[PDB]
RNA sequence: GGAGGGUAGUUCGGGGGAGAACGUACUGGUGCGUCAGAGGUGAAAUUCUUAGACCGCACCAAGACGAACUACAGCGAAGGCAUUCUUCAAGGAUACCUUCCUCAAUCAAGAACCAAAGUGUGGGGAUCAAAGAUGAUUAGAGACCAUUGUAGUCCACACUGCAAACCAUGACACCCAUGAAUUGGGGAGUGCCUCUCAG
């Protein structure tokens, strides 16, 4: 997937970070550049993160695979529902 | 008078089914749709010695036989239809299958467009015998 | 946790039907001009 | 026989021979009426006769009866077909046969089965033995002539579609948009089945009809 | 009336108003086979092998 | 036809029809060109193959298509061939 | 003692594994597809002498317009083929004649 | 297969009820104490409490699903063609 | 002019896996028509038939199979692979002034796949047809021929691991005379030509 590639991109030479928890307080704080959310994010959930992220103008990647494929497509062993890049090193 | 109200010089058309396999003989004569028949004469009906059914004279006889029939009904022409077995089945057409066709002709019928309709499957069930065939 | 899921389903449940109907009756307004 | 009567078979207004066959039916006797047994008969002509030295020979329409008035029996398009013995005829060794099926819907609300079949061709400069084709260039003519008849036929009643297959307009057509794709030859429409009917709009068997030539029959 | 031909379906009513009384246990079904709307009837094919 | 041909120095006409690695010293097919677009002002220059795509620098336009083989430019640009070395 | 180098087939080495089997026209056996006889016929309806009396009660083929033909493609296993008189045993070194076309 | 060489869970039976019947309830019993996939938590966590009641050790929820196994190859086949025929309208 | 990987023609092909349809045919039904035989053989007889068989036209259901085109043609490691459309992941050849720098050849032990018949559990069951039953032929006929007929033949999931599984020819590398053909890629006068088209 060419997203994938990107994705790779940032964990190499960018900032991010992994969870719900952590993408909202960016989110408040402003310093986020994009968002993922993976495919199995639970309907009350998603629409949360999409009201913050209208609120910021942050652009939105609907991720095909769901949390245990975006987990994987980052290096990661656990399960991300979401992610948030706050800098786009050298990818777009 | 039993058969249609139109001139003595004008054409009548009916369709006359020739099956002609290599144990018998049918002429079969309809109307342009194949509902409502109006002779049926197999070649077994002309002879009895069980193995002369499919013979050129059992055909020439059941053909005669037909056309002097149907000549009082006003059926003047006819449009041939023929045929073999067909679809797990020879495929080429028996010995009585001219012999019909030229008895019909000689009696006095007019012909018109000639055609072959046998059964032609585009792909089939098996065919009889085993895979070593006939011995 | 069950307070907040109900007070979240309230406020985002409205907005979207909030700007459903807009929608539809721009659109409604655009095709007809 | 002595309960039998006669019948005629009358074919629709765009056609030059009308009234193309004579039929026998029963007395309608007690609760057979006799138009039950003569409203769903099919009927076979063959072109050459109905429409008038052509391929026309070899090609045969069917017509269902719908109506009767009279004597006469009203008819519509049923099908078409080929005949055997001319589609044997233009098959060849060294050649690429191209097949096609396709579902199209006039105005009307008719729903058509159409078949067709090409041959390609060597060209009289060549020298090769093979003129087969790359399997690109077959499915390239296959989709360009679905599309070519499912626009033709989608805007056209039953008695106009009728005629565009009948007298090789829409033939000429896909042997010239198709040409350039792959040298091709002896295209032709094979068959044409309806699968689909509307729901007998009497009105519409009229115009279809115009003017019914009388029957000296009774 | 509003269910495609060919489709699987459970729970199905015989008489207006049942409210169920055919393929109802475990893992059966029936399959519909056809409409007609001149008369409003639809036709299926029951677990048992039969057509109703 | 009656002169001796010896393998150390090869005649033209033999040698010009030898696949590359099937000659006496393999070497390349390719060779690069200028390529000036309609206007633009600008001069690039394009390998003969080139199976990635190409944009001038200036005006960002694709200057050649890819294919199995030589590339071909677009229509209106006109090229020239760089001597080998 | 291989009798013959293509064994009796069209089937090269290093080309097919498998080749799908026909029946044959005359006995029903099965037999590969490239290993059979095969035969092209086109044959009349009607001799010569029939076609002359029927031809003249028509109107359609009355005046020059040719009578259909029957197209059929035949298949023979080996023994109906040399049974038949389609082929023949020939001679070492006429075994190799090959008539790549119908004439 | 340290302790045993085939039996597998089949052993707590002793020498009782016949090889062949134990074979057919071994495949069925095995499936059903096992974990299978949650496609809603992305987790393997559905265990099986009575026949036919699946539920997640991770989001706590139920599916009704099929006897001994989570999902029958009977189900896949019907959600397609459903999925299908909707989206044919 | 050893191996591996890359980019491109969205190249090439009955290569593989999934869906949705299509085509006549065999068998069985339904509705009309007709009236005395039909089927089968070297010749017949078991079979069917005025309670309407066989034949003709129009439809319906179900299962299998993709004729002619089809070849000293293509694809696959072999076994194998043939209707169309939509999809999924692969494989080879060619082109290259791309990358890398011996990563290779062949093999006891070990692993995966493997026509048909056969086995287990569920489906399905049109055709053909081991076993079996009738009729013939024969000195006899348990056989060949005829009418039938169960398992099988078809699908899914587990087994089995044998073929004249053959080119009766183990794998890798080098040299080696000619002339006509053929399949795929690349380089350098003629016909068609309003978009899977600078084809
Ligand atoms: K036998
Ligand atoms: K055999
Ligand atoms: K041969
Ligand atoms: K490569
Ligand atoms: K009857
Ligand atoms: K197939
Ligand atoms: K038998
Ligand atoms: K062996
Ligand atoms: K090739
Ligand atoms: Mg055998
Ligand atoms: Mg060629
Ligand atoms: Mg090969
Ligand atoms: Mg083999
Ligand atoms: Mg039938
Ligand atoms: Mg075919
Ligand atoms: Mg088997
Ligand atoms: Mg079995
Ligand atoms: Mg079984
Ligand atoms: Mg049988
Ligand atoms: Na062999
Ligand atoms: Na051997």
């Amino acid at each position: 997937d060419t997203i994938n590639t990107k994705i790779q991109l940032v964990m190499k030479s960018g900032k991010y970070v992994l969870g719900t928890q952590q993408s909202l307080k960016t989110l408040r704080q402003g310093r986020s550049k994009l968002v993922v959310i993976s495919a199995n994010c639970p309907p009350i959930r998603k629409a949360e993160i999409e009201y913050y992220c209208t609120l910021s103008k942050t652009p939105i990647h609907h991720y095909s695979g769901n949390n245990l494929d975006l987990g994987t497509a980052c290096g990661r062993h656990f399960r991300a529902c979401v992610l948030s890049i706050t800098d786009v090193g050298d990818s777009d | 008078y039993y058969g249609s109200s139109a001139g003595k010089d004008q054409l009548v058309y009916g369709v006359v089914h020739i099956y002609a396999s290599f144990n018998d003989t049918f002429v079969h004569v309809t109307d342009m749709s194949g509902r409502e028949t109006f002779c049926k004469v197999t070649g077994g009906m002309k002879v009895k010695a069980d193995r002369d059914e499919s013979s050129p004279y059992a055909a020439m006889m059941a053909a005669q036989d037909v056309v002097a029939r149907c000549k009082e009904c006003g059926i003047n022409a006819l449009h041939v239809k023929m045929r073999a077995t067909g679809g797990v089945g020879t495929k080429s057409p028996g010995p009585g299958a001219q012999a019909a066709l030229r008895a019909l002709a000689r009696a006095g019928m007019k012909i018109g467009r000639i055609e072959d309709v046998t059964p032609v499957p585009t792909d089939s069930t098996r065919r009889k015998g085993s895979r070593r065939g006939r011995r | 946790e069950q307070v907040r899921d109900r007070i979240v389903r309230a406020f985002l449940i409205e907005e979207q039907r909030i700007v459903k109907r807009a929608l539809k009756a721009h659109a409604k307004v655009q095709k007809e001009k | 026989m002595s309960r039998k009567e006669w019948y005629d078979v009358v074919a629709p207004k765009n056609f030059e021979v009308r009234q193309f066959a004579k039929t026998i039916c029963n007395k309608t006797q007690g609760t057979k009426i006799a138009a039950d047994f003569l409203r769903g008969r099919v009927y076979e002509g063959n072109l050459a006769d109905l429409n008038k030295n052509e391929d026309d020979a070899y090609r045969k329409v069917k017509f269902t009866v719908q109506e009767v008035q009279g004597r006469n029996l009203l008819t519509q398009f049923h099908g078409m077909d080929m005949t055997s013995d001319r589609v044997y005829y233009l098959l060849r060794k060294w050649c690429t046969t191209i097949e096609a099926t396709v579902e199209a819907k006039t105005a009307d609300g008719y729903g058509l089965r159409l078949f067709l079949i090409a041959f390609t061709k060597k060209q009289e400069n060549q020298l090769s033995k093979n003129c087969y084709a790359k399997t690109r260039l077959v499915k390239w003519v296959r989709m360009r002539a679905t599309n070519i008849i499912r626009r033709r036929l989608a805007k056209l009643d039953i008695n106009d579609a009728v005629s565009l297959l009948t007298r090789n307009i829409l033939r000429d057509r896909l042997a010239k948009r198709c040409n350039p794709i792959i040298p091709l030859r002896d295209l032709r429409i094979r068959k044409v089945k309806v699968i689909r009917t509307p729901k007998f709009d009497a009105q519409a068997l009229i115009a279809a009809h115009g003017e019914v030539p009388t029957s000296a029959e009774g | 009336g509003q269910i495609t031909e060919g489709c699987i379906v459970c729970n199905v009513e015989a008489k207006v108003g049942d409210r169920g009384t055919l393929a109802r246990a475990s893992g059966d079904y029936c399959i519909i086979i056809s409409h007609n709307t001149e008369t409003g009837r639809t036709r299926l094919k029951l677990p048992s092998g039969q057509k109703k | 036809g009656f002169f001796d041909s010896d393998l150390s120095y090869p005649t033209v006409r033999t040698e010009r029809m030898k696949h590359k690695r099937r000659r006496l010293v393999q070497g390349p097919n390719s060779y690069f060109m200028d390529v000036k677009c309609p206007g633009c002002k600008n001069i690039t220059v394009v390998y003969s193959h080139a199976t990635s795509e190409v944009k001038c620098n200036g005006c960002a336009t694709l200057l050649c298509r890819p294919t199995g083989g030589k590339a071909m430019l677009v229509t209106g640009c006109g090229f020239r061939k760089k001597p080998d070395h | 003692t291989t009798k013959r180098r293509n064994h009796g087939r069209a089937k090269p080495p290093c080309s097919r594994g498998r080749v799908r089997p026909v029946h044959c026209f005359n006995c029903s056996r099965l037999v590969p597809k490239d290993k059979s006889v095969g035969r092209f016929v086109v044959r009349r309806m009607l001799d010569q002498a029939s076609a002359r009396d029927v031809a003249e009660a028509s109107l359609i083929y009355g005046s020059g317009f040719p009578m259909p033909k029957l197209y059929m493609k035949q298949r023979y296993c080996i023994a109906c083929a040399i049974h038949s008189r389609t082929v023949r045993a020939r001679p070492v070194e006429d075994r190799k004649r090959r008539y790549t076309s119908k004439v | 297969a340290k302790r045993t060489v085939k039996m597998g869970v089949m052993g707590r039976y002793g020498a009782r009820y016949g090889s062949n019947p134990r074979k057919r309830a071994k495949k069925l019993e095995v499936s059903q104490h096992a974990k299978h996939f949650c496609s809603f938590c992305g987790k393997f966590a559905f265990r099986r409490k009575a026949v036919g009641i699946w539920r997640c050790d991770g989001c706590s929820k139920t599916v009704a699903g099929g006897a001994y196994t989570l999902s029958t190859p009977n189900n896949t086949t019907v959600r397609s063609t459903v999925r299908r025929l909707r989206e044919l309208k």
